[PDB]
């Protein structure tokens, strides 16, 4: 591409990072809850 | 997928149910395929636009 | 230096092998119409536009009839006209400028 | 050579003083042969009850029609023989009377200006003539569609509160208002500590103050019996008003949320946001309308009837964009647009005089351009993100529409556009 | 013309959560 | 003024859609277990003496 | 209008394979899609019959 190297794109990515890792948390916990994945669920009190 | 410890009677009925149902999914997806095609029209051997000589 | 004559030699060979000249077509006729090419075609003056359209229809008719022009009428490598290149270069410059604005 | 900000230091100061009755006198001297002088009054439609809604507009119609000292057209003839101009206006929240004149005429100007606000001759004949004129002026559809939709917006947003009501008032009232009502209105609201005497141009401050004591110092200041009317506190409602008429050429639409008011700092940042936003349709604008404790923050547009939905989509999408994804590069542009606007507005004496008056009523003080520049310089993309989120994101709007508005989206569809599911 | 406009009263339908007014507006919004 | 419960709940959890979704998965994890245990208790209690788990 | 264009089902058929604009110059290599469809139909029919004895 080579187009998307520059200041605006860096700023724009920083704007969306938090939402990204929050959706990541949602997906991970959901997968674990759905497949009764003991590797993660054994650590939940 | 076997339904048991090995290939056996429970697997053959699965093969047969799936072989029965798939062709019709193929039919539906063929209709979608042509729907997509008719929005643009057919390419041709020369690779240049044919809108001056459509029949 | 000689290297120019040598490169032009292979280029002429490749041109005759391609064979769009047998159909009476110029090189700039044979481009695929992406976005930039369509915008360059929009910018042509009327005479060039009409000449292009007829040339293309004629090639299509010949292809329909599995035939080619007489050898006397083939497009020759040494007297061809790249009529579309200038307009295309301007279109591409404009798009590049806009991209470059978009990253600041 | 200077910098912009350094040029802002050369702008002269605004001097302010008080009389004994609490009237404040304010001036900016600019060494010119021409001047503007006015009185600004802290009264408007949001202090009227449904019994006398429309009184101030009535009073404005016969303000310049005669005083005891100058019966009838004598006042008009004396203004016109100086070559001066005389104007007035009335708002949801303020009132103003001013004069444009030569600097040579300041003693007469102030004199006339004091004669007008204390000694209008409310004669029955003139009252009835104004009554007929206002009724005639209301009978036919003499209103622009823009005014119609903005009045509708105030009515739906501030329903059950005094700000919903219009400046002109209903026709039922103008055919029924009496001289007693007019004189009671004046006696109750036109008190010295609510008034400002403002001047700009070739005016010296101490001369203006002497003339003010001579011609305005007898205005009373004792509010009596707390005769001032009791009224309902502020509230904003998310709601819609729809007036359908498929014969009008084009659809008019206005949509706001609630703004913070005059006093808050946040206004600056919001303005920047506005400048960033402002094709589909013919005409489009963004706006902020401030009051003492509340306001409207939104947009207005005109469309062909088949392109209302797309336009609403585009507008709400830009809002969500600013709340979630703003960047520095655009913010810089908006700040520059705002700088240019502020400095462009204050050209000539009239706007400057007007700014002095409005400022002393709303802020208690003149805010110099240097302070505005310092406030503008602090905004950045993070501030814009924060404050836009603080006032726009997931809020219930007020909507008004007039025209062929079948395609104006349903209220639930509009409310769901105030938030993103991917955030 | 238009100036005679007035929305009719909705008292019957509105929530008590705003009628019990001893709390800033936007905080109420949040509760609802 | 009045920090009230549902307002804190809106502002902390429900205002942002990702966090709303996360709240939902976390609630279902614990609801499932509590609800199962209660139901099994009731069931077992309705017909004590007749289930082979205890006769065993 | 002709009935060819009076009705959604008919007008879709018409836009599909009566008044569709096709290139004049396409060759035999473009016949194999219709043959594919034919083959699918043949397979479904012969299969439904076999099914009743297997
Ligand atoms: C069966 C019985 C039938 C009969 C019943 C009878 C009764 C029926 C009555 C009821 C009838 C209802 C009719 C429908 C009403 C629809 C209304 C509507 O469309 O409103 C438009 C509504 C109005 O807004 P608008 O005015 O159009 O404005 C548009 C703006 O852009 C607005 O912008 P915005 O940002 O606000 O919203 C945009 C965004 C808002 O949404 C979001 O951002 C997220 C929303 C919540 C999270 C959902 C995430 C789902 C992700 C996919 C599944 C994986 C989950 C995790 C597990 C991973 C496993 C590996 O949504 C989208 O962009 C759409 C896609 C969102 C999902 C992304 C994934 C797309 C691919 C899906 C297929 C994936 C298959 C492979 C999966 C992996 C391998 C197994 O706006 C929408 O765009 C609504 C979006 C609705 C999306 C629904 C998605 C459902 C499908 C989920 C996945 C299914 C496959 C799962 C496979 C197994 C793995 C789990
Ligand atoms: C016991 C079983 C009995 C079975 C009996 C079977 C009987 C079958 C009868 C079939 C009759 C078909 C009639 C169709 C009429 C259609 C008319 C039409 O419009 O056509 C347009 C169509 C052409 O379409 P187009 O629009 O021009 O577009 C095509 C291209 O785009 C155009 O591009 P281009 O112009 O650039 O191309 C020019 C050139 C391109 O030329 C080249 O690329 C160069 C070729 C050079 C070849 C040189 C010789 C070989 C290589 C030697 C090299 C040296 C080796 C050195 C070794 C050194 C070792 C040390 O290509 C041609 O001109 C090709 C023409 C010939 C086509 C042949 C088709 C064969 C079909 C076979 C069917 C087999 C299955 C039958 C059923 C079996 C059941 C068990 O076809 C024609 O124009 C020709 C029509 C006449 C074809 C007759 C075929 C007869 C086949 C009989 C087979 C019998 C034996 C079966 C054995 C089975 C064994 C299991
Ligand atoms: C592949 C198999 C395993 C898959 C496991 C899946 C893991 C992830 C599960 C996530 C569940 C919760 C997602 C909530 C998302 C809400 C988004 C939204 O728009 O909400 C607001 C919307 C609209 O709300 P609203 O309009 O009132 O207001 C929303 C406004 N905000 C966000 C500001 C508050 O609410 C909905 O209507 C959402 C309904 C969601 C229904 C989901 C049903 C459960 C389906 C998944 C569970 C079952 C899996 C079974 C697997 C079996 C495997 C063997
Ligand atoms: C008893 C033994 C069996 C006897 C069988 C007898 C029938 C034999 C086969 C006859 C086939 C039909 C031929 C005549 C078709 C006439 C169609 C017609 O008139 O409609 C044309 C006209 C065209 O439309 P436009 O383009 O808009 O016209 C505008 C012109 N400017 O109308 C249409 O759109 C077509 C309408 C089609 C109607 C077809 C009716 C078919 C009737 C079949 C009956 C079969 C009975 C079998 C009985 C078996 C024993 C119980
Ligand atoms: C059951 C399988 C399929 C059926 C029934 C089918 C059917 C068709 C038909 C009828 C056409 C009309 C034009 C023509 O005949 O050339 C077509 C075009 C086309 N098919 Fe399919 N097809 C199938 C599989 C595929 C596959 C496997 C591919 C590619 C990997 C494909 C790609 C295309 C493309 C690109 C075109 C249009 C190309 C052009 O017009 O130049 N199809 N198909
Ligand atoms: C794309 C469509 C289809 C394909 C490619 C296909 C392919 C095949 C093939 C290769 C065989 C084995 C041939 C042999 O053993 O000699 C077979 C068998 C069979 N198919 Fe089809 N088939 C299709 C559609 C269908 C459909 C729709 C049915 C509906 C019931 C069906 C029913 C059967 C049956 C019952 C058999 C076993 C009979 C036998 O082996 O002769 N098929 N199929
Ligand atoms: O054969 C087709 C074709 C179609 C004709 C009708 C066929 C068909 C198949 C089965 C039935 Cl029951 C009816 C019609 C399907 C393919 C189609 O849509 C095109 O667009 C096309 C373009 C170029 C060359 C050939 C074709």
């Amino acid at each position: 591409m080579t187009r998307f190297l520059g200041p605006r794109y860096r700023q724009l990515v920083k704007n969306w990072i938090p939402t990204a890792y929050t959706w990541g948390a949602v997906g991970t916990l959901g997968l674990a809850w759905a497949a009764d994945w003991r590797l993660i669920l054994d650590w939940v009190p | 997928i076997w339904g048991g410890y090995s290939i056996g009677n429970p697997t053959l009925s699965r093969f047969f149910t799936l072989h029965f149902i798939l062709p019709f999914i193929i039919t539906a997806l063929t209709m979608v395929h042509l729907l997509f095609l008719h929005e643009t029209g057919s390419n041709n051997p020369c690779g240049i636009s044919s809108d001056s000589d459509k029949i | 230096s000689a290297s120019g004559k040598w490169l032009d030699g292979i280029r002429k060979w490749y041109y005759n092998a391609a064979g769009f000249n047998k159909l009476g077509l110029l090189r700039d006729d044979t481009m695929y119409e992406d976005e930039d090419v369509k915008e360059a075609i929009r910018r042509l003056p009327d005479n060039l536009y009409n000449d292009r359209m007829f040339r293309i229809k004629r090639a299509l008719d010949l292809n329909l009839k599995h035939q080619i022009l007489p050898k006397e009428q083939w497009t020759k490598y040494e007297e061809e006209n790249f009529y579309l290149e200038p307009y295309l270069k301007e279109v591409i410059r404009e798009r590049k400028e806009r991209e470059e604005w978009a990253k600041k | 050579t200077a910098t912009f900000a350094q040029a802002l230091q050369f702008v002269p100061e605004t001097q302010v003083s008080l009389l004994d009755n609490g009237l404040r006198v304010a001036s900016e001297q600019s060494s010119q042969p021409t001047c503007t002088v006015g009185v600004w009054i802290d009264v408007g439609s949001r202090f009227e009850t449904e019994k006398n809604n429309g009184a101030g507009y009535f009073l404005e119609h016969l303000a310049f029609k005669g005083t005891k000292n100058r019966p009838g057209s004598a006042l008009e003839k004396e203004v016109e023989s100086m070559g001066a101009h005389l104007n007035a206006y009335s708002t949801r929240e303020h009132t103003a009377y001013y004069i444009k004149a030569l600097s040579k005429d300041l003693p007469k100007v102030v004199e006339l200006l004091g004669d007008i606000v204390q000694n209008c001759s409310l004669e029955d004949s003139q009252i009835e003539k104004e009554r007929d004129v206002i009724l005639r002026e209301m009978q036919e559809n003499d209103a622009s569609m823009r005014d119609v939709v903005f009045d509708y917006l105030h009515a739906t947003a501030f329903q059950g509160t005094p700000l919903a009501q219009t400046v002109e008032g209903p026709s039922e009232n103008v055919r029924k208002l009496s001289r007693a009502d007019l004189t009671e209105y004046l006696s109750t609201h036109y008190k010295a500590p609510r008034m400002v005497l403002a001047a700009a141009g070739g005016v010296e401050h101490q001369q203006l103050l002497d003339l003010a004591q001579k011609h305005l110092g007898d205005i009373p200041w004792t509010y009596a019996e707390d005769t001032m009317p009791a009224l309902t506190p502020c509230r904003f409602t998310g709601s819609e008003i729809r007036h359908r008429d498929d014969a009008l050429p084009f659809a008019h639409v206005a949509i706001a949320v609630e703004g913070p008011g005059w006093a808050s700092p946040d206004n600056v940042a919001l303005q920047v946001a506005n400048a960033i936003i402002g094709k589909l349709c013919q005409s489009f604008q963004t706006f902020s309308i401030c009051y003492a404790d509340t306001g409207l923050l939104g947009a207005h547009f005109v469309c062909d009837r088949m392109k209302i939905d797309d336009m609403m989509f585009v507008l709400q999408g830009q809002w969500m964009r600013l709340c979630t994804s703003a960047t520095e590069s655009e913010v810089a542009r908006g700040k520059n647009i705002l700088r240019n606007a502020l400095v462009s507005h204050l050209d000539g004496t009239t706007p400057v005089c007007e700014d002095i008056g409005r400022s002393l009523l709303t802020y208690g003080r003149r805010i110099p351009l240097a302070e505005w520049e310092s406030r503008i310089a602090e905004v950045d993309a993070s501030v814009v993100r924060e404050i836009c989120s603080k006032y726009i994101y997931d809020q219930c709007p007020a909507v008004a529409g007039y025209g062929p508005i079948e395609q104006l989206p349903d209220y639930n569809r509009i409310r769901s556009g105030m938030f993103w599911l991917r955030f | 013309s238009h100036t005679d406009v007035k929305v009719p009263d909705f008292y019957d339908y509105r929530r008590l959560e705003v009628l019990d007014s001893t709390k800033s507006s936007r905080e109420s919004s949040e509760a609802r | 003024a009045a920090v009230a419960f549902t307002s804190k709940l809106y502002s902390l959890l429900f205002r942002r859609t990702s966090t709303f979704a996360l709240t939902i998965v976390v609630g279902v994890l614990f609801f499932e277990r509590a609800f199962d245990q209660g139901a099994d208790a009731i069931y077992d209690h309705i017909n004590e003496g007749k289930l082979w788990k205890h006769i065993k | 209008t002709p009935m060819r264009k009076s009705n959604p089902i008919m007008k879709m058929i018409n836009h599909s394979l009566i008044d569709l604009p096709t290139p004049s110059n396409i060759s035999m290599w473009w016949n194999f899609g219709s043959l594919l469809a034919f083959c699918l139909i043949l397979q479904i029919i012969t299969g439904l019959f076999l099914a009743m004895h297997y």
